[PDB]
């Protein structure tokens, strides 16, 4: 049995950042909004 | 298969079920060059001028 | 009895068709053929997981 | 030599199954669909019989094998 | 002292005798085959010559020719779907695994 | 040919839903990280002369 | 334990937010949904209701 | 064969990497073109073939189609037809005028191609084993991640697994085919050489040496397990108990990680299983304490959850540890 | 005479005159058309035989090099008993030993050598890799394990392989002494004891080779591998690597367990890219297949080719075709089995990955020959070219067909041949019975799904009577021309 | 949507059901502010960005 | 099964060989193989002339394995030549290994099959002790021939006066389960001709039930046609025999 496959985009949700995706931020790409998102920015944890 | 009334009380389907699909499927083979498939390129020197 | 054996010389008479072969109903015993499946089925059935 | 009487022990375990339907289970049959039949035309050269109980409702079949015969509402 | 009353003593120790040494001869088969079995029914053999008598290949049905009567019960019997079960075909009798 | 156009719409529904489903699958697990293929690499660093 | 919060409930399941609170049982359904990846953003349809 | 040859020179010069693949499948061919038309293809134009798809897949690193290419080889013994072409041509000069002749291991071993690549392998071995070196220290460098006074030094670089080059040479020969004995370094050394009519043995031995040991470590499944980097240990994962989120699950912490804890057993033991999703996170949970009173008696227990790492990197902890005790030294 | 041959034309007369009526059934649309795809009874003994003879040279083969490793060993070992024999000589005939699936002689010699110290790091997870019998695995994928890799794993561990793993658990632990001595030896001046060796390559190496040769001992050590082994490589701290990642992920799909297999590679891939090989992928391939989830197989099928790195290997290609094979070669229900079996279409893609494989660059031949046999197999059901399509369906083709079937007594499906003798009447409602009926349409519908209950009939008629269907010589002005008997 | 309300019988009390509504349309209209407004359910949320 | 009315194009039309000599030992003998066939190609070097070459060449070689791969060429191209005179290099070659009074030495499936071609070929008497030879009990590589071999060896024995021949290879046949369907029709009549003896005769009116049925409507018409207009396409005019075209 399986449920149906997620019909939710993956690629444009933006998650709360993890403890491996800070510690790779500087190596890891992302989008203007990726970056700025207005819940969870990463350019901030980025310069912290 | 289950269905007891198929013509005799004009049960008829309006949709063919999966199982005669499977059947119809695999009744008939495959033409091997129905798929499109080339990485070469085109023969500019060739293809045309081949055995008669 | 006469319709279930015949003229049948072992259980697995006609089981040259993997569609027969593979059935069910009786039981997982032709199935099974060697101690590494037998151990993966009893652990999977102690475990309460469905049997491959 | 005899040298013990032995009662007869047989190992009759029918624990497998093997029953195979006759091909004359999957023979076909010509099966059919009905209605409520009102009506009945055989139309001849010039003779005609009309059978007919009510008028047609939706539907009218014709067959010309043997003689032209019209089935209302069938 | 009840060898008589066995399979192994009387008329049938000439046969159990036999069995052993058609045992012994197929394992010593087997064991030069790559320890793979010869199928039970003698299709791998080269020569009409080295199957068995005992051996499934032999065809038992009257009437070898004429279809129609070699079935095992009184009315052809189909198996999974429609397929022919009494004289399967070779492309039918596939061993895959 | 209105009845038989609705059945294989539908019939194509299904089939596409499933075909398109397990590229997402593909398409997912793509993203969620890979390896740069080498000769995509060599593909890519063949102008002579850049923009 | 699993049963830490059973006591709430007592015999009827074992539970981690306040069943007895509306707003926060549904809320709780809605995280699980939103975990389990039924509900989020999705490409909207013309179907989707738009008002 | 020579059509096929032709083709496959074709295929090299277009560096085309299926279609030697698929010229390839059709000169091996099938029981219909082998047996039915009785087609087969010349012994020794398949070898040709199959070589000179083999050096060009060696030198563009298609790893996987010269596998291939070297499993057929193998298991149609032409691993030999190098040598073996050249006992043919002495052997038409001894008909024709010298002797008659008969095939023999020191006849065989006589030629100059084997008696070169014996005589040229211990420089290979030492240059192999010298680039193993460097990738090594390479590799523990990038596991470590940091140049920082030149401090790349990592416990994976220390004591790697290749032992040390015995003084003689049939020590050398030794080491070589106890390290590479699956890959059949006796054939690859005399194919290495002959770069487009070129005997690079002869000629300038470095990029002689280069090409046989990137050839030995493409093709040795045994030296493609030494050039390993380090891998973080992936930690396995728990079900919350106040189940609130379904990707939030307890990480498990080696006793390396934990610089207290109770004895706590092994993973499985504590039951803990391999869960990973793209969108997960590791934490551990601990409820917040409830104070005796209203909240605590009617409402639920607040719990906490802790991020930690998905993963644990055991080289980035030692480098990290052996700093802090120089430092500290 | 086979009683199937019935007189399809009726008597002339002046009705074929007279009436309207057709001289011939109209075409069956839906009926495919006749091609010969089947073997000549003759074929299948032919092929039979050729894999006989290919597994009796393997055989022979094995046996040749076994009996030329137990001469060295006789002619060495038993000969210089007293003269100390070279380290490495010892550890190559140690490894020979291993490899052929002579456990029990090689163990005196690694102890011996041990003993002695000539062993280092390399030589342990050399003579660790030796010990799982990779000329027994050689020997048995291809002459009882009909070249299945996954079933290479079950014979290879139920060739001893609990003696095995227990002298692979003792030398992993002598390599870690041996790793810890060497370790203490040669960092002496850099202050580097707690961190080895567990933080070195040469114990990743050990751990990776203990590993691999558990693979091949039995259900408890494949099982206990990411269970067991997996956490004392976590406590001990050594850092595990790609190897030792697929060789869990390996386990854990001969094991079953497919949710954990995905999350270890999901790990990897979220984390440790550019890293990952093939043998990730082949291993979910066969662990699906093994689990018979031929559908997730598939889609790690075309995933893989979706991302070309890294490049599918002629183990993939064959673990994917046998996973469609034996999703071709597997029965649905009862319910599912009242016309034919459905699962015989899972064949008719076997061209489409085939050509996929070509474009991958991935050989056709270099798969197993039985796989091959499958493969030829499943291309003459389902493969044509537009050359043989052109002139498929002839007349005289089909007709030969015909009688074809009409030797082997298997007249039943043929639409020229089937004749309909049976008709089906309506059914009164017990509501409203003053309304007659007629019928508006005909259609040859099988049997099954109007016959009687099974309680309404006399049981077991088949054997108990001998019905017969035969037509009445006398004129009969009601009907029922051909009736039974 | 039942889940966490007053506990109801077979036949709810008199205008219970018109309460459990009333409850519903609230819960409605606090998602609809909530993905109208930032501080939507995330899918991997700690228990601490969740409160 | 796939049955076509016409016969494969594609097919060898022949007997092979196969020719596996090692590669060193190809390499060497080059320029005396290419006057010795290839794979299907005839090059028209005499007979005589590789004869010669072989006969002087041979104690040069020392490996039996090439010598007889050599030996099986060169009969093989005296065969397809029509030479007359090649029995002096199987009777300088044979007696002294293999076929003495007793000797054991098994020879490769090369030498036995370009002998037996030759005699085909060339309707030699000799067939007859290698025949004897390659039963169950000796040389056992009756299952090992092909069916172009049967269809020459039966045509051979048939343009041979050999009854007693024609039953025994068509029993050894039936029990090494060779092609019966297979076989060439025109072959077959020549060998179904030569049947005037009466216990022969009896037993191919007991054997013919083996063939098929299109295979015997087929019998039917070559037979047909050669005793009547195939007279021309027949090499040897048929020997007239009514009994067994009757039957």
């Amino acid at each position: 049995s399986a449920a149906p496959e997620s019909s939710v985009s993956q690629s444009h949700t933006v998650n709360a950042p993890t403890v491996d995706e800070c510690e790779m931020l500087a190596e890891r790409w992302g989008t203007m909004n990726y970056w700025h998102n207005d819940t969870f920015p990463r350019l901030v944890v980025f310069l912290k | 298969s289950h269905r007891r009334d198929y013509i005799r009380m004009g049960y008829i389907p309006r949709y063919t079920p999966w199982e005669w699909i499977a059947i119809q499927e695999a009744d008939q083979p495959l033409i091997a060059e129905q798929i499109r498939q080339d990485n070469i390129g085109t023969s500019y020197f060739f293809s045309l001028n081949r055995y008669w | 009895l006469f319709q279930q054996n015949a003229y049948r010389k072992t259980p697995t008479d006609e089981h040259w068709n993997p569609y027969i072969r593979r059935s069910t109903e009786n039981g997982v015993g032709h199935l099974l053929q060697n101690k590494f499946d037998i151990m993966r089925r009893e652990d999977r059935l102690s475990k309460g997981e469905q049997d491959l | 030599m005899f040298l013990i009487h032995f009662v007869h022990y047989k190992t009759i375990l029918q624990k497998y199954t093997f029953k195979f339907k006759h091909i004359f289970l999957s023979i076909d049959k010509y099966n059919s669909l009905f209605f409520n039949i009102s009506g009945i035309l055989i139309w001849l050269n010039i003779i005609h019989i009309n059978i007919i109980l009510i008028k047609y409702s939706f539907f009218i079949l014709i067959n010309n094998f043997e003689y032209l015969i019209i089935l209302i509402s069938t | 002292c009840g060898v008589n009353a066995y399979e192994f003593g009387g008329k049938y120790a000439r046969t159990y005798a036999y069995a052993f040494e058609k045992a012994k001869k197929e394992l010593e088969a087997t064991a030069a085959s790559g320890f793979m079995a010869p199928s039970l029914s003698h299709e791998d053999t080269e020569r009409l010559s080295d199957q068995p008598t005992t051996s499934p290949s032999v065809d038992r049905f009257a009437s070898t020719t004429h279809p129609e009567q070699r079935k095992a019960q009184f009315v052809p019997r189909v198996g999974p779907g429609s397929t022919p079960l009494e004289d399967p075909a070779a492309d039918q009798k596939s061993e895959w695994s | 040919v209105m009845k038989l156009a609705e059945d294989v719409c539908m019939f194509l529904k299904d089939v596409g839903r499933q075909i398109v489903e397990e590229k997402l699958v593909a398409v997912r697990r793509l993203l969620q990280g890979g390896a740069v293929d080498p000769e995509l690499l060599a593909a890519f660093n063949c102008a002579r002369a850049g923009p | 334990p699993r049963n830490l919060n059973h006591a709430l409930n007592y015999g009827i399941a074992n539970y981690a937010y306040n069943r007895g609170n509306y707003v926060e049982t549904q809320d709780s359904i809605w995280e699980e949904q939103t975990a389990s990846g039924q509900e989020g953003w999705s490409p909207a349809t013309h179907a989707d209701g738009l008002r | 064969g020579e059509v096929l040859h032709n083709l496959m020179r074709c295929a090299i010069a277009a560096r085309h990497r299926a279609r030697i693949m698929w010229v390839y499948n059709v000169m091996r061919g099938r029981f219909y073109e082998n047996v039915v038309v009785r087609a087969e293809v010349d012994l020794i134009w398949r070898y040709r073939i199959a070589m000179i798809a083999l050096e060009y897949l060696l030198d563009h690193e298609c790893a996987e189609e010269a596998a291939a290419i070297y499993s057929y080889l193998v298991e149609e013994e032409l691993l030999r037809c190098d040598v073996h072409v050249r006992v043919g041509l002495h052997m038409r000069e001894a008909i024709a005028a010298g002797k008659p002749i008969t095939l023999n291991n020191d006849v065989m071993n006589a030629t100059s191609l084997v008696r070169d690549a014996t005589a040229v392998a211990p420089e290979v071995a030492r240059e192999l084993q010298r680039r193993h070196a460097q990738t090594l220290q390479n590799n523990a460098v990038e596991a470590v991640g940091a140049e920082n006074v030149r401090e790349g030094s990592a416990p994976w670089s220390i004591l790697g697994p290749l032992t040390a080059i015995g003084p003689t040479a049939e020590d050398t020969m030794v080491w070589l085919q106890q390290h590479y004995g699956d890959v059949d370094v006796m054939s690859i050394m005399r194919w290495a050489r002959f770069r487009k009519g070129k005997d690079l043995m002869a000629k300038d031995r470095p990029q002689y040496l280069a090409r046989a040991a990137a050839w030995i470590e493409l093709l040795s499944k045994r030296n493609r397990e030494m050039e390993e980097v380090p891998l973080t240990y992936m930690r396995k994962s728990k079900p919350l108990v106040l189940d609130t989120n379904s990707n939030v699950r307890v990480a498990w912490q080696t006793p390396l990680m934990r610089s207290g804890g109770p004895p706590r057993l092994l993973a499985r033991e504590e039951g803990y299983v391999f869960h990973h999703s793209n969108s997960s996170r590791f934490v551990e949970e601990t409820y917040r304490h409830p104070g005796e009173s209203l909240q605590s008696r009617y409402l639920a227990l607040q719990p906490l959850h802790t991020e930690v790492s998905a993963k644990e990197d055991f080289q980035r902890l030692y480098y990290q540890a052996q700093k802090h005790h120089k430092q500290q030294e | 005479m086979l009683s199937q041959n019935v007189a399809k034309t009726t008597v002339p007369s002046y009705y074929m005159i007279r009436t309207n009526l057709p001289h011939r059934k109209p075409q069956n649309q839906w009926e495919g058309v006749y091609y010969y795809s089947g073997i000549t009874k003759r074929q299948r003994h032919l092929i039979l035989l050729h894999r006989k003879r290919e597994r009796e040279a393997h055989m022979r083969s094995f046996n040749i090099s076994r009996a030329s490793v137990l001469q060295r060993l006789e002619q060495l070992s038993g000969d210089r008993k007293q003269e100390s024999l070279p380290p490495h000589v010892r550890l190559d005939l140690a490894v020979r030993l291993a490899q052929h699936g002579l456990y029990q002689q090689a163990t005196p010699i690694v102890d011996e050598l041990h003993h002695q110290k000539a062993l280092h790091a390399g030589h342990y997870a050399l003579l660790i890799n030796a010990l799982a019998c990779p000329r027994l695995g050689q020997r048995i994928l291809h002459c009882d394990a009909q070249c299945d890799p996954a079933l290479t794993y079950k014979l290879l561990g139920d060739e001893n392989g609990e003696e095995r793993a227990q002298e692979a658990y003792r030398w992993f632990d002598l390599a870690l002494t041996s790793l810890a001595v060497d370790c203490g030896g040669r960092t002496q001046p850099s202050h580097f004891v707690p961190y080895l060796p567990q933080g070195t390559a040469a114990a990743s190496h050990i751990t990776n080779a203990l590993m691999r040769t558990l693979l091949t001992c039995g259900y408890t050590h494949v099982a206990a591998i990411p269970d067991s082994v997996y956490d004392r490589m976590g406590s001990m701290g050594i850092s595990p690597t790609i190897s030792t990642y697929e060789l869990v992920m390996l386990a854990l799909s001969l094991q079953g367990n497919m949710v954990e297999a995905e999350s270890i590679l999901s790990f990897l891939r979220s984390h440790h890219s550019e890293h990952i090989t093939v043998e990730s992928f082949n291993a979910l391939l066969l662990g699906h297949r093994e689990a018979r989830q031929f559908d997730c197989c598939d889609a790690i099928w075309q995933e893989l080719v979706d991302r070309r790195w890294p490049r599918a290997s002629p183990l993939t290609a064959e673990l994917y075709l046998r996973s469609i094979m034996d999703h071709a070669n597997t029965p649905t229900s009862e319910p599912l089995q009242s016309f034919a079996n459905i699962n015989v279409v899972e064949k008719k893609k076997v061209p489409l990955v085939l050509a996929q494989m070509d474009e991958l660059g991935v050989p056709r031949t270099h798969l197993s020959r039985v796989l091959m046999d499958e493969v030829e197999d499943s291309l003459r059901k389902f493969q044509t070219y537009r050359s043989r399509f052109y002139e498929w369906g002839r007349a005289v083709k089909q007709f030969d067909f015909i009688e074809f079937r009409r030797r082997n007594g298997w007249l039943y499906d043929l639409h020229l041949m089937k004749c309909t003798t049976k008709q089906v009447g309506p059914l009164r409602d017990f509501n409203d019975p003053d309304a007659v009926q007629g019928a508006v349409a005909t259609a040859e519908i099988p049997a099954f799904f109007n016959e009687r209950p099974a309680w309404e009939r006399p049981p077991l008629e088949e054997t108990l009577y001998v019905t017969t269907n035969k037509e009445r010589y006398d004129d009969v002005r009601g009907g029922d021309i051909y009736y039974d008997d | 949507d039942v889940e966490g309300f007053s506990l109801m019988k077979q036949r709810p009390e008199f205008l219970e059901w018109e309460l459990f509504t009333r409850y519903r349309q609230h819960h409605q209209q606090r998602r609809r502010l909530a993905l109208l407004h930032g501080l939507e359910p995330v899918a991997n949320e700690t228990a601490q960005e969740r409160d | 099964p796939f049955q076509s009315n016409h016969s494969l194009v594609n097919k060898y039309r022949g007997v092979w060989i196969e020719f596996d000599m090692h590669p060193a030992f190809s390499v060497a003998l080059e320029p005396q193989l290419r006057k010795l066939p290839r794979g299907r190609t005839l090059p028209k070097t005499p007979a005589e002339e590789v004869i010669a070459d072989y006969t002087a060449l041979a104690p040069l070689v020392d490996d039996e394995k090439t010598r007889d791969l050599w030996l099986a060429k060169v009969f093989q191209h005296c065969a397809f030549q029509r030479c007359g005179g090649a029995m002096e290099l199987w009777e300088r070659y044979c007696h002294q290994r293999f076929t003495a009074e007793g000797a054991t030495a098994k020879p490769p499936l090369s030498l036995v099959k370009s002998v037996l071609f030759y005699c085909n070929k060339t309707d030699n008497s000799g067939w007859r002790a290698l025949f004897d030879r390659c039963l169950k009990d000796g040389w056992n590589y009756t299952p090992l021939f092909d069916t172009a071999q049967w269809s020459f060896m039966l045509k051979s024995i048939g343009r041979m006066g050999d009854e007693d021949g024609v039953r025994a290879v068509l029993e050894e046949m039936l029990d090494v389960q060779a092609d019966l369907d297979r076989v060439e029709a025109r072959s077959v009549v020549i060998a179904l001709n030569a049947v005037t003896n009466a216990d022969v005769y009896e037993f191919v009116k007991k054997y013919l039930f083996n063939f098929g049925e299109r295979k015997v409507k087929f019998l039917r018409t070559t037979y047909s046609d050669l005793r009547g207009h195939g007279a021309g396409k027949l090499r040897i005019p048929l020997k007239e025999n009514d009994n067994m075209y009757y039957h």
